[PDB]
RNA sequence: GUCUACGGCCAUACCACCCUGAACGCGCCCGAUCUCGUCUGAUCUCGGAAGCUAAGCAGGGUCGGGCCUGGUUAGUACUUGGAUGGGAGACCGCCUGGGAAUACCGGGUGCUGUAGGCUU
RNA sequence: ACGGACCAAGGAGUCUAACACGUGCGCGAGUCGGGGGCUACGAAAGCCGCCGUGGCGCAAUGAAGGUGAAGGCCGGCGGCG
RNA sequence: AGUAGCUGGUUCCCUCCAAAGUUUCCCUCAGGAUAGCUGGCGCUCUCCGCAGUUUUAUCCGGUAAAGCGAAUGAUUAGAGG
RNA sequence: UGGAAUGCGAGUGCCUAGUGGGCCACUUUUGGUAAGCAGAACUGGCGCUGCGGGAUGAACCGAACGCCGGGUUAAGGCGCC
RNA sequence: GCCGUCGCUGGCAGUCGGCAGAGCGAGAAAGAGAGUGGCGCGGACGCUACGCCGCGACGAGUAGGAGGGCCGCUGCGGUG
RNA sequence: ACAGAAACCUCCCGUGGAGCAGAAGGGCAAAAGCUCGCUUGAUCUUGAUUUUCAGUACGAAUACAGACCGUGAAAGCGGG
């Protein structure tokens, strides 16, 4: 895989082939999270066949859909359960995140695990994504904005646009 | 640099297989080729005589001759540039009908029954082999229960 | 680029022939004619024989197109030959024969001729029947040329019947050593 | 290009780089499109597209 | 008479991909170029036809 | 003045710059190889093949003949239906003529 | 139902122990003048028919050993092709396809050809 | 790694014999005068056939003595049966 | 003008096709002969066949793996007799 | 109903030069502590081959070449050179 | 766009003219066929056929091979 | 009984754990081993074929065919 752009949140639902054994398997559910459905059902492929005896061949791709936001204009804390490796040994996290959209908050623990362990984008399995209550959240780097009341200024705003006045006389300003 | 033996690198080709050493079987020499007939080779180690040599064994090839307790047959062996045809006398504990032809035959009778048939009924038959084609669309019944939700386990360093 | 191969790419047939007699360059000119304005498969293979070299083109026998217009069915037809028809000094009686050959010898034409029959060129023939309708292509013997014995398997070869290269033929002339069972051996 | 791609992406007809040929989908193409699948972007065309 | 259509056309030469290829020696799942991208053949068509 | 002992590196190339062809399939292969007493006898039978000729003839024609009392004693739309009728350059000259016809 | 002769595939048939075998057979058995062979009529060959299923043989049994066939092992090990993937390497992950073997846990325990008997 | 300061002229797959294949030409089961002879360029060209001796081709095979390249049906007679 | 399997040179343009350092034999290992790869000339047909390919049937094989409560060989430890 | 798919005109014959020192790479692989070492297998290259990239470079990535205009790419890139 | 090679074993003798009638690109094997009865005197070019014309595809190259040179050197028979 | 670890006799178990001249591998149980009986297929003679291979030889080998033979009641087997 390799994480491009915003992932989409897709639901592939997938059953084994019809035999006359098994006149009808039962499907299965997976929620992946990746750029496109092409994608989605490569890794749907590679989780089926990690967990169950089935293969693409041996079986079929029932249906292949993206699932919306319920509410993409609250601000939520998606916990996520990661499961990655690294240069020795393979690792399980637990990692959590501000964001509106559950995709988004997983575009974002992908951009995290590369930053911070250099993990990517095919050593990661996220294994369970889940919106938690902000009295539930662990990590102190997003208990921190738990608060009603909550008040900042923006300390140090360096100037962008560098040249569009690129040779200017005068110099330029940082407090705002 | 190898040696030139008749039989090197014959150890496991040769050898008979796992409890099934002994007397050789006479449904082997009871059964009857005719010129014409596609036979494979499988060098039996039992019997010395009439051994093929290593180089055929697993090739198949038709008879043209016929012996008191061997055949002739023509098997094309790939030499270094060329695909020439030689003619072998393999004895007959050596060989087996191979059952690749069998199957056209089984299916050219089928077919001249389905030709003569659907021949007085005016109608058009499918005479010819299809690949499998892509699966035709269809309803997958999801009657009750939803589809069971999987998801990728934890790591367990079990070593 | 593509990924084909040039190996074959320019066949080798004859595009004219390599003499430069005007007798023949001029009946190459009217049979090319007719070969491209006919729809007839004969002037096409008159015309690509016309090419063809001394070797390809043999003589025919005088006997072997008697035996050859004596076949049943095609009685009444003009036998055409592209190379010349020698005689054939052992046969006794000689039918009335209707001929197109580019030679024909000296003591063929008087057999024939003595017999009854007619001897005409390729242009009288393309005046006679330009379609060719009522011939019979013929040609010599290929492999009749004594260059054919030597070509094949290589001699001093189990079952190769090809004949050697030898200044002479006698005893002691490659009859020794791959030849005897006796002294070493023999294929 | 080997020998077992270069015979297959010539039985496609692509004997050269951006060469299109439309192919019919069954086992015995499918594992063809598979031997060459390092070389070719295959797919499943639209209306519009053909 | 598929194979007697798809076989009276010349086998179409396209130019480049306008925008350029993601990356040509990774398979479409690889976020790269080869393979089969099934329904997305047609972005590809567009910008190389 | 150690030299490179073997390989095969560029063979399995040549051997398909002029392919490899499997042998010639003909008809009517020979009869060299063949046991002696067989071969012996199948050449008696040809040679007294002719013997059995007349007889032979006695019976393709009889059954020729009998060929006679054999055989003698049997003996998308209406639309795009329509204009591939009156578009055939033979079947259609009629229903061609009809139409020429209508504007008069 | 089953047996004899000759068999086919040669353990689902083999191995151990135990139980039951009506009828015909199959057997054990009784002899050595004759055929034949030995130290020895034990074996072999020969002439028999008082005796008996004891044994061979048949059928069945055993939380049987074995064999045969399934599941788990396991989409694991391994593997074709791919990348300017990771790693200092040792090796490892991923895409595209194929895909095993123990231990462990289940089921089964000879089908069958021609000829001829018994079960009238 | 070796040759090379500069410029000019000279400088290296030739000819004969033999063989093989391809090709053009004449005649063609024949073919060829090459040796000989006859009648400025000309030492050329032309001609000879009772000058075709001879070469090669038209027959091979065997060490040799030698041998040396479709047959079939029909009656009539003798023989076996 | 001795021979040299050894060294050095080997003279004009364009167009087209285009290699090998491999097999076997050699007092052969700095070279040949041979098969391969190459080019040239073609010819017989076309205007069924073939394939460095897959599909479907069908055989073949003892490597990767695995195994040692399975044979051979190696090999740790207790326990019960 | 020419009995799977896809593709493509095939078959055959002479004559034949150069070559018979090779080297590198992925993967498998033998000797060696290893080696820009010695030795094999498969495929692709360099040799015989330019071009864009890797500052540089026989072999790496892309891609193979008649001479030109426009457009778009590959692999690589986009502070300045 | 231009040059060249290859292929189409492509096309052109039909320049058939007051002795005239100007065609063979069109999806569908074959005749712009015969007979038998119900004024003004006019019309480009071409065709060294070893020539001319039209279509596509192609174009690396050492050793080596082949072809084409209206490339060049010196003499000979002809001819300007 | 003497007799012992080990002589010789006897019963039982015994898939080959022995043996088959030699190196190793393969194969072999009313046998290919062991012991007897008769013997000289270890003879004469055509070609075909496989192995190395150039698909040339030698060596070796496999299938026949024609003779003569051995063996066994025979089917058969045998030209090392
Ligand atoms: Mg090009
Ligand atoms: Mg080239
Ligand atoms: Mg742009
Ligand atoms: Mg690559
Ligand atoms: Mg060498
Ligand atoms: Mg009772
Ligand atoms: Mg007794
Ligand atoms: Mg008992
Ligand atoms: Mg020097
Ligand atoms: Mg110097
Ligand atoms: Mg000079
Ligand atoms: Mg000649
Ligand atoms: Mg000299
Ligand atoms: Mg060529
Ligand atoms: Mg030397
Ligand atoms: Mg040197
Ligand atoms: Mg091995
Ligand atoms: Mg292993
Ligand atoms: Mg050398
Ligand atoms: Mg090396
Ligand atoms: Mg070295
Ligand atoms: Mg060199
Ligand atoms: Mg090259
Ligand atoms: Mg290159
Ligand atoms: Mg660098
Ligand atoms: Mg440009
Ligand atoms: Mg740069
Ligand atoms: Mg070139
Ligand atoms: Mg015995
Ligand atoms: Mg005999």
């Amino acid at each position: 895989m390799k994480a491009s752009g915003t992932l989409r949140e897709y639901k592939v639902v997938g059953r084994c082939l019809p035999t006359p054994k098994c006149r009808t398997p039962p499907l299965y559910r997976m929620r992946i999270f990746a750029p496109n459905h092409v994608v989605a059902k490569s890794r749907f492929w590679y989780f089926v066949s990690q967990l169950k005896k089935m293969k693409k061949s041996s079986g079929e791709i029932v249906y292949c859909g993206q699932v919306f936001e319920k509410s993409p204009l609250r601000v939520k804390n998606f916990g996520i359960w990661l499961r990655y490796d690294s240069r020795s040994g393979t690792h399980n996290m637990y990692r959590e995140y501000r964001d509106l959209t559950t995709a988004g908050a997983v575009t974002q623990c992908y951009r995290d695990m590369g930053a911070r362990h250099r993990a990517r984008a095919h050593s990661i399995q996220i294994m369970k994504v889940e919106e938690i209550a902000a009295s539930k959240c662990r990590r102190p780097a997003v208990k921190q904005f738990h608060d009603s009341k909550i008040k900042f200024p923006l300390p140090h705003r360096v100037l962008r646009r560098q040249h569009k006045p690129r040779f200017t006389t005068k110099r330029p300003n940082t407090f705002f | 640099t190898n040696t030139k033996g008749k039989r090197r690198g014959t150890r496991y080709m040769f050898s008979r297989p796992f409890r099934k050493h002994g007397v050789v079987p006479l449904a082997t020499y009871m059964r009857i080729y005719k010129k014409g007939d596609i036979v494979d080779i499988k060098g039996m180690g039992t019997v010395q005589k009439g051994m093929p040599h290593k180089c055929y064994h697993g090739k198949t090839g038709r008879v043209y001759n016929v012996t008191q307790h061997a055949v002739g047959i023509v098997v094309n062996k790939q030499v270094k540039g060329k695909i020439l045809a030689k003619r072998i006398n393999v004895r007959i504990e050596h060989i087996k009908h191979s059952k690749s032809r069998d199957s056209f035959l089984k299916r050219v009778k089928e077919n001249d029954q389905k030709k003569k048939e659907a021949k007085e009924k005016g109608t058009w038959v499918q005479l010819k082999r299809q690949p499998a084609p892509p699966r035709e669309a269809h309803f997958v019944r999801t009657n009750g229960k939803e589809p069971e939700l999987l998801e990728p386990i934890p790591y367990e360093f079990m070593a | 680029g593509v990924d084909i191969r040039h190996n074959k790419d320019r066949k080798v047939r004859r595009k004219e022939p390599k003499s430069q007699d005007i007798y023949l360059r001029l009946l190459v000119k009217l049979y090319r004619f007719l070969a491209r304005r006919t729809n007839s498969t004969f002037n096409q293979v008159v015309l690509k024989r016309l090419f063809m070299s001394r070797t390809n083109r043999p003589p025919l026998s005088l006997s072997r197109m008697i035996r050859k217009m004596k076949l049943p069915g095609r009685e009444n037809k003009t036998a055409v030959v592209v190379g010349t028809v020698t005689d054939d000094v052992r046969v006794q009686e000689v039918p009335k024969l209707k001929v197109c050959a580019l030679r024909v010898t000296s003591r063929a034409r008087s057999r024939i001729l003595k017999a009854g029959g007619k001897i005409l060129t390729f242009d009288q023939l393309a005046l006679d029947s330009p379609k060719g309708r009522g011939t019979v292509l013929l040609s010599g013997p290929r492999k009749g040329r004594e260059v054919y014995r030597h070509f094949g398997k290589a001699p001093g070869t189990p079952h190769s019947h090809t004949k050697p290269y030898v200044r002479s033929k006698g005893r002691k002339f490659e009859r020794a050593r791959g030849r005897r069972a006796s002294r070493g051996y023999k294929n | 290009v080997s020998p077992k791609v270069r015979k297959v992406l010539q039985l496609l007809r692509l004997r050269q780089i951006f060469n299109g040929t439309f192919v019919k989908l069954n086992k015995a193409s499918i594992n063809m499109l598979r031997i060459v699948e390092p070389y070719i972007a295959w797919g499943y065309p639209n209306l519009k597209s053909v | 008479h598929f194979k007697e259509a798809n076989n009276f056309l010349w086998p179409f030469k396209l130019s480049s991909p306008r925008g350029g290829m993601k990356k040509k020696t990774t398979h479409f799942v690889e976020g790269g170029d080869a393979g089969n991208r099934e329904d997305q053949i047609n972005r590809l068509i567009r910008r190389m036809n | 003045a150690k030299s490179k002992n073997h390989t095969t590196h560029n063979q399995s190339r040549k051997w398909h710059r002029n392919g490899i062809k499997k042998p010639r399939s003909q008809r009517y292969e020979s009869l060299k190889g063949v046991d002696p007493k067989f071969l012996r006898n199948m050449r008696f039978a040809k040679k007294h093949n002719k013997k059995g000729l007349k007889k032979m003839q006695a019976n393709n024609a009889k059954a020729m003949a009998a060929r006679a009392e054999a055989i003698k004693a049997l003996v998308v739309s209406r639309k795009l239906h329509r204009l591939a009728y009156i578009a055939h350059p033979k079947l259609g000259r009629r229903a061609r003529a009809r139409i020429a016809r209508g504007l008069r």
